[PDB]
């Protein structure tokens, strides 16, 4: 054998890890991912300031907000920005708890690995207490889709408010819930109901405060008119209320094939025909327009200048330059559909709008459309403000957060009440179960106990309380009543009976902080071989 | 003279070891044993499990 | 060393005829089918030779898919020319871009207003000049006073194309390698 010893390429760079002290750096490195995002646990939370490479800033809590666009070098903890994004995507809540949970049963779990029971048996023990864990919770779980819409309507905000109190939002928490119920009333159908959440935009300006936001029904347009001369606001006329919003994909433009092509032009008999062409098709163009009786138009593509004027004149106003997907939103609300063509243009395929009107916003030079609807129409757009533009985002993540939130209770009426409540009713339960079913398991059912109490110790290590006073008092008082509505009052008030206080969760929310955090634990253990090749 | 069912969630049992499934295994066998039952016998396609 | 290859390099289909006599047949004829296949390529590249008029909507198309070509990265050099009447500068760019159309078939000369290219695109900024090639922006140009200015002619023009990687040094074609045939009648007679 030789000096050279080469099987793979880029030997140096490559190193393995092993054994169980390989094992031990990656929960512990879940330690230091995890204590940074436990103190923004709870109503007492604090944010995080992030920085991107590009110099731009942004201030947030959400823990996928703060896991995402983030440099990482450990394996690991990109598996828990993935997480984070997981329970986003479906749930959009849940981030932290769920990182958290899923650090707590690692940090369980690491006691037993020192004893030695293998990791995949451990595994195995907290699969059958997370089914028991999730199926004692169903039990227990009450619904409210018997009740009316009148009492129904209700608990939207006792759940809205919930996920709105975590955040900075939550100066007004009863102004603001109603911004997030209301738009959902818009889009549900009263029966087998979906939410359509495609339909629900959102939008916010950089300007004045966050007080100032109000709900509106329509559309938000971020440009100007095609002329400033027009008029700002538009009203109806004696009868046909609605405006006949008239929608286009072809911009006032001469019609030309798409292929290239050149037009022989003759003798001067022809060149003077060709004027009066055009000059006739602009006659033929606005006779077209007043003939539908449309009062506002608008294209994607900008109209000619020769055509700003000819609109101006008849009282026609119009905007240009209409994004293309931002010209599809605009004809579901009207109650309208797009003409491929002007000659197919008629009264049935005009849209309907009670008023619009162009807003200004300070000594900035810009123009905003308000589209708004006297009656329930289809879609809804959100009208979100702030004094910084991170205020804004900030605000625009919390209400999205607090929108999916209230979508799970659409396609989903079987809610929990959250707050240490349920992870102490379900810690109890897989412990009352563990000396009953002692076998060789009963150590994971203790590790997934005590990895569900550290919920409900972080509300309290955040809130001040003791959590000696606070763990002892909700084992003791849980194990006696059966009552499994009272948690940990971060708030402070003298009461602990989350009745009273107004504190709604999801099923499906709550489920998957579970389920995603044993099903990640499970591939986190299994790792024994750990190669990073550096970059 | 056993059933035909039975046979395919007998043998793709053992595939589901050494994996994150084997106790997930109950729901998740069911899946691909009457996924590959409506291929057809005589023209078993590995494009189409995609 | 290169007194060799300069029979062979530095000398055309039409011009490689002239050593049919001196050179021998197996070393020249070998050259002139490598060539002449060349040839043979650019004539299938010619997809272009004149300005393509077009409108927004086909931007999203012939800018940028044509960029693309094949997708063998068959790339296509494609020359956006946002005009504006008013400009003296644009008017005169658009005069090189139909007269380079002719010269160079492989390269796709577009051209469309400025006013109907961006949302209120300054005035000022214009004519621009982009280059696309597999869907990337090669060069975004300013205004001609880099290449002159008011005094923009079509040697300026053609020397920008080599630098982008759109046309060879050497190629027979760009008017600075082209020498006229007076030029080199006065060559032989002189050597
Ligand atoms: N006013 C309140 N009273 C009692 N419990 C609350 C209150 N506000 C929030 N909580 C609890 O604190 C938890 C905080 O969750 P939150 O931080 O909003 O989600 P995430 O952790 O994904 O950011 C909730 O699950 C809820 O049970
Ligand atoms: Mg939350």
């Amino acid at each position: 054998m030789g000096r050279p010893f080469i099987i793979v390429k880029d030997q140096g760079n490559k190193k393995r890890q092993h054994g169980l002290e390989a094992k031990k750096s990656h929960i512990l490195a879940a330690r230091s991912v995890a204590s940074i995002i436990k103190t923004s646990l709870g109503p007492r939370g604090l944010d995080k300031i992030l920085i991107s490479p590009d110099g731009e800033i942004t201030i947030t809590n959400d823990g996928a907000t703060i896991l995402s666009q983030m440099e990482l070098d450990n394996e690991i903890a990109k598996l828990l920005v993935q997480l984070s994004k997981s329970q986003d995507d479906e749930i959009g809540d849940g981030t932290t708890g769920v990182v958290v949970l899923a650090s707590a049963l690692l940090d369980q779990a690491l006691e037993l690995i020192q004893k030695g029971i293998h990791p995949i048996k451990i595994a195995n023990g907290f699969d059958e207490a997370a089914k028991l864990a999730i199926s004692k919770l169903e039990e227990t779980c009450d619904d409210i889709s018997a009740s009316n819409d009148e009492l129904f309507r209700d608990f939207l905000l006792r759940a809205a408010k919930t996920s709105l109190g975590s955040k900075i939002v939550s100066k007004d928490h009863d102004r603001f819930a109603e911004m997030a119920v209301e738009a959902v009333i818009n889009v549900m159908d009263k029966d087998r109901k979906d939410v359509d959440f495609d339909l629900i935009k959102m939008q916010g300006r950089v300007g004045g405060s966050i007080s100032d936001s109000k709900l509106i029904n329509g559309v938000i347009l971020d440009k100007d008119f095609s002329h400033p001369q027009m008029p700002k606001c538009v009203l109806p006329k004696e009868g046909s209320d609605g405006v006949k919003l008239a929608i286009l994909t072809c911009p006032f433009e001469p019609p030309k094939p798409k292929t290239k092509h050149k037009l022989d032009i003759s003798s001067v008999e022809e060149y003077q025909k060709l004027q009066t062409y055009e000059q006739d098709k602009f006659k033929e163009m606005i006779d077209d327009v007043k003939k539908a009786g449309a009062d506002v138009v608008i294209c994607q593509w900008g109209f000619d200048d020769e055509a700003n004027h000819l609109l101006l004149q008849n009282d026609l106003p119009a905007v240009r330059w209409v994004g293309g997907q931002e010209l599809e939103h605009i004809a579901i609300s009207t109650n309208g559909r797009i003409v491929p063509r002007f000659q197919d243009l008629s009264k049935d395929k005009l849209g309907t709008c009670s008023r619009i009107y162009e807003q200004e916003f300070g000594t900035t030079k810009d123009r905003m459309l308000i589209i708004e609807q006297s009656k329930e129409t289809k879609t809804v757009t959100c009208f979100v403000r702030g004094s910084n533009k991170m205020i804004v985002d900030e605000a625009e993540r919390a209400l999205h957060d607090s929108l999916c939130v209230v979508r799970n209770l659409v396609k989903d009426s079987r809610v929990v009440y959250g707050g240490g409540a349920a992870e102490v009713t379900m810690s109890l339960a897989v412990s009352e179960e563990a000396d009953k079913q002692r076998g060789i398991d009963q150590y994971a059912f203790r590790g997934f106990a005590q990895a569900l109490d550290t919920i409900p110790m972080t509300l309290a290590e955040n809130s001040g309380l003791d959590p000696i006073g606070t763990l002892s008092t909700l084992k003791s008082k849980q194990l006696k009543e059966k009552i499994s509505n009272i948690g940990v009052d971060c708030l402070g008030y003298g009461s602990n009976d989350m009745k009273e206080l107004f504190v709604v969760d999801p099923f499906i929310g709550k489920k998957q902080q579970i389920l995603l955090a044993t099903q990640l634990c499970r591939m986190i253990l299994k790792i024994d071989n750990v190669i990073i090749s550096g970059k | 003279k056993s059933s035909g069912r039975e046979l395919l969630e007998r043998c793709a049992r053992t595939a589901m070891s050494s994996k994150l499934i084997h106790n997930n295994a109950d729901f998740f066998v069911k899946m691909c044993v009457d996924a590959v039952l409506s291929l057809d016998r005589n023209d078993l396609d590995d494009k189409l499990i995609g | 060393a290169k007194q060799h290859e300069n029979r062979l390099e530095d000398k055309d289909l039409s011009d490689l005829e002239e050593l049919e006599d001196d050179e021998d047949e197996d070393f020249l004829e070998a050259y002139k089918i490598k060539r002449l296949n060349e040839i043979r390529k650019l004539q299938e590249r010619s997809k272009f030779g004149e300005v393509f008029h077009i409108n927004k909507p086909e931007y999203n198309k012939e800018v940028t898919l044509a960029s693309q070509g094949k997708k063998d990265d068959g790339g296509v050099y494609v020359f956006v020319h946002l005009s504006l009447q008013s400009k003296l500068q644009s008017r005169i760019l658009s005069h090189l871009f139909q007269s380079a159309a002719c010269k160079f078939r492989e390269i796709k000369f577009v051209e469309i207003p400025a006013n109907r290219a961006i949302e209120n695109y300054p005035e000022s900024n214009c004519p621009t000049l982009i280059v696309y090639y597999r869907g990337e922006v090669i060069k975004n140009m300013i205004t001609l006073l880099e290449l002159g200015g008011n005094n923009s002619k079509m040697e300026d023009f053609e020397d920008f194309m080599v630098k982008v990687g759109a046309v060879a040094e050497g190629d027979n074609r760009l008017i600075m390698n082209r020498d006229d045939e007076e030029s080199r009648e006065e060559r032989k007679l002189h050597y």
